[PDB]
RNA sequence: AAGGUGAUAUGAACCGUUAUAACCGGCGAUUUCCGAAUGGGGAAACCCAGUGUGUUUCGACACACUAUCAUUAACUGAAUCCAUAGGUUAAUGAGGCGAACCGGGGGAACUGAAACAUCUAAGUACCCCGAGGAAAAGAAAUCAACCGAGAUUCCCCCAGUAGCGGCGAGCGAACGGGGAGCAGCCCAGAGCCUGAAUCAGUGUGUGUGUUAGUGGAAGCGUCUGGAAAGGCGCGCGAUACAGGGUGACAGCCCCGUACACAAAAAUGCACAUGCUGUGAGCUCGAUGAGUAGGGCGGGACACGUGGUAUCCUGUCUGAAUAUG
RNA sequence: CGAACCGACUAAUGUUGAAAAAUUAGCGGAUGACUUGUGGCUGGGGGUGAAAGGCCAAUCAAACCGGGAGAUAGCUGGUUC
RNA sequence: GGUAUCAGAAGUGCGAAUGCUGACAUAAGUAACGAUAAAGCGGGUGAAAAGCCCGCUCGCCGGAAGACCAAGGGUUCCUGUCCAACGUUAAUCGGGGCAGGGUGAGUCGACCCCUAAGGCGAGGCCGAAAGGCGUAGUCGAUGGGAAACAGGUUAAUAUUCC
RNA sequence: UCCAGGAAAAGCCUCUAAGCAUCAGGUAACAUCAAAUCGUACCCCAAACCGACACAGGUGGUCAGGUAGAGAAUACCAAGG
């Protein structure tokens, strides 16, 4: 549902077996939390992965400068 | 015998009818539907 | 006399312009006596002029 | 509309008595012309229950279109559909093709 | 006074009902088709000011019209306010007009 | 502008004829209670309070403010020095209605396949969110084929072709051509110069529309009939004989009619302007990484994984960086 | 045991009824898993059910209302001088 | 008001579809007039009285077929009037029509304090959207909180008026 | 007396906190002012409500006379209808 520091999924689409089945899937991604700011100290987002993988290459900072930004 | 009525006003609002339809989606729409669409002088409360 | 006259009266005495005229819906309009013949109905036809009179104060409000 | 105010002498046209007099009538904007020459005699009930149960079989109106001879002053008709000009300030009647306002 | 309200016209028009005349014994009272909502007290202070007579006390009710009048099949109710409305005995009616 | 007090019914009592009586149009004033309803509650149009006010015969009447969120401002401020969390106040702003078109999130089944699972119906119905006057899309990591075209959009062709498809039913392109329309620009940054074009909100003006309007032609006679606009005789207007109405069908009786004028004010769009913000222009630079690819699962492309390119992706990985 | 109250075993009448389930005479329970007023809570493939597919507003092997909708109907009917 | 003609375009022609709407038949002046607690008479009124008003009898109910209130109804209450339609008949009569009049509170009730079941719910926790849950808190009687009686009176009000 | 072990909150009484600190408040007596606003008519086991009807059905609570009787049965009666 959030992934917050990426956009999120939670979009449908139809889980097909052997030909077909007109059924439908959806929630992805997962959570966690706690994630200590070299500044003061963590406020625990529940980001994702790809969400997770990506306070790496950028900060945890600028990973930050949106979900207050905007 | 009993036939199915038995009347109470107080029993005529959150329970069904009255101002209630104020309280939810469906209930807001239904006066849309109904006053707007085809001008009904209405009643619902008394 | 009634009717628009006065419109600059900043001095204004508005008040009780109403209940001393009250007369007839107060006392005359009760049963017969508002004016049966001589002069009878004059509130729509005159004295409705309690709105130029109220209208009036109430536009000289930015005083 | 009409223009032709009170006291107004018209006389009558189109049909019936025709060829008449009659004068002032009591034409309104949107209303009625009596004038005088158009009329027959009638009749009222008693309508008031009450001691002066009356009547009032005698005279009355005779609506009419306002399409009657145009007021006249020669012969008849001479229609008023002229405008005078920098005269009163609320209206400015004219008058029959004829002469000027009259 | 503390006629800040409406003391202007709380009271307006008489009755001249059955109950008139005939609810007169040590004092006569009154009737009066006062507005829809004048309350008892400003009803009492009417009459003060005004009628320059002595009010004891104030009832007050409400009576109701209902009706079918239409161009076909309508027609409803119109609603009033009775008040009788005490007054005192050593004063009478005085110079007036009565109706 | 001579009338006039809306309608079913006059009538009563009246207002008007010159120029503030009507009536029409513009800007206002007022505008109870309920209703996003917003001071709290509530079976809608009712109930109850706090804090301020004026007149006060100075208890009161009513009035006025007080919902919740978001942005900012200042002040207060925990466990914990700090700092935050939280709190108060205040200014802005939102909130609800709304017919359709439009973008988007979710998404059938009857039906068809002469059964039925793939497939169809159809991304239709519907439900939810959002915004405009249109929305959306849009200046090539487009296409072409060794010639070249040159953003998006809408129209006719290409074609019921190519192709997809229990190769069933059915689905169904594009290259390319003829047109409507037609413009491209910003940040990824410093310096010089330096308030310069470009937009946006606003006060103003002009054009030209919207909201009342003004002038607007020319017919008599006799016949029949209750009634003439009709018959018959002659006569006139026509940038007007659209039409309506009038006691039977009227150019010339009335409303209009072609045409020709018209706006205190209020606004639509245009141009022009001032104000505020924006930032032109030259030089030299910089050139969009969890991204492109890819493994698994799906959805979208006319294309049902097919040998299936390309687009988006849930999930897991992950590069070169313009002799790329 | 037996009134109120609650329920319905039997027969007659009614069956275009007085009545879309009753009337008449009998009948079972009647301090209990009792009976009843008021208000509240469970919603449709869902509820509730001392269980009969019973009940969910005279509707129930899947309520009512509106919509997809002119569903489909190799069937029946009808088809005008 | 209509429209030869030749031409043009059709919501173009009914007897049936247990067709749709409306009108009128038929049965038939037949069944029925709603509890088998039956009514008789004398006056009055009136166009007319089995049914209405007055009177005397008679019969029926009386843990009720009486009286009061809640629920629900929403002027049906009282007076005067009128009898078309409505009353399963007549109707001078009515809960019918048209008028008027008629419900008076510091002590009864509702508001109002209080909370039950349950509802709503700042912030908050969840959830594609809609929205679900719920802390403070706020509503919600069918329950707890304060106080009046007896006479009298109206055509109709009444622990309200005296 | 028994087992199935039988709402809540406010008013009410009382105890103190912060605060007050010759004050305000508290208790009692009496004097006086205030007690607003809605409802109130009539039907109510029925011809005014639920049953299309002036429908032999349905509808919660209260009151409870005489003789006889165990009696709110039942029969005959009061008031009354």
């Amino acid at each position: 549902m959030k992934k917050d520091i990426h956009p999120k999924y939670e979009e449908i689409t139809a889980s097909c077996s052997c030909g077909n089945v007109m059924k439908i899937r959806s929630t992805v991604g997962h959570d966690l939390n706690l994630d200590v700011c070299s500044k003061c100290h963590p406020f625990f987002t529940g980001k994702q992965r790809d969400v997770a993988t990506g306070g790496r290459v950028d900060r945890f900072n600028k990973r930050f400068n949106i979900p207050g930004s905007k | 015998m009993k036939r199915t009525f038995q009347p109470s006003v107080l029993k005529r609002n959150r329970s069904h009818g009255f101002r209630a339809r104020m309280a939810t989606k469906n209930g807001r729409q239904v006066l849309a539907r109904r006053r707007a669409k085809g001008r009904a002088r209405l009643t619902v409360s008394k | 006399m009634k009717a628009k006259e006065l419109r600059e009266k900043s001095v204004e005495e508005l008040n009780t312009e109403l209940l001393n005229l009250l007369r007839e819906q107060f006392n005359l309009r009760m049963q017969a006596a508002s004016g049966q013949l001589q002069q009878s109905h004059l509130l729509k036809q005159v004295r409705r002029d309690v709105a130029r009179v109220k209208t009036l104060l109430n536009e000289k409000a930015g005083a | 509309a009409a223009k032709i105010r009170r006291d107004d002498e018209v006389i009558v046209l189109t049909g019936k008595d025709k060829g008449k007099r009659g004068k002032v009538k009591n034409v309104l904007s949107s209303g009625k012309v009596i004038v005088e020459g158009i009329n027959l005699v009638k009749k009222h009930q008693k309508p008031v229950p009450a001691l002066n149960q009356p009547g009032g079989i005698v005279e009355k109106e005779a609506a009419i279109q306002v399409s009657n001879v145009a007021i006249f002053n020669a012969a008849t008709g001479k229609a008023d559909r002229v405008g005078f000009r920098f005269e009163d300030g609320k209206k400015v009647r004219f008058f029959k093709s004829n002469s000027e306002t009259i | 006074m503390i006629r800040e309200e409406r003391l202007l016209k709380v009271l307006r028009a008489p009755h001249v009902s059955e109950k008139a005349s005939t609810a007169m014994e040590k004092s006569n009272t009154i009737v009066l088709k006062v507005a829809k909502d004048a309350t008892k007290a400003e009803i009492k202070a009417a009459v003060q000011k005004l009628f320059e007579v002595e009010v004891e006390v104030v009832n007050t009710l409400v009576v109701k019209g209902k009706v079918k009048r239409h161009g076909q099949r309508i027609g409803r109710r119109s609603d009033w306010k009775k008040a009788y409305v005490t007054l005192k005995e050593g004063q009478n009616l005085d110079f007036v007009g009565g109706a």
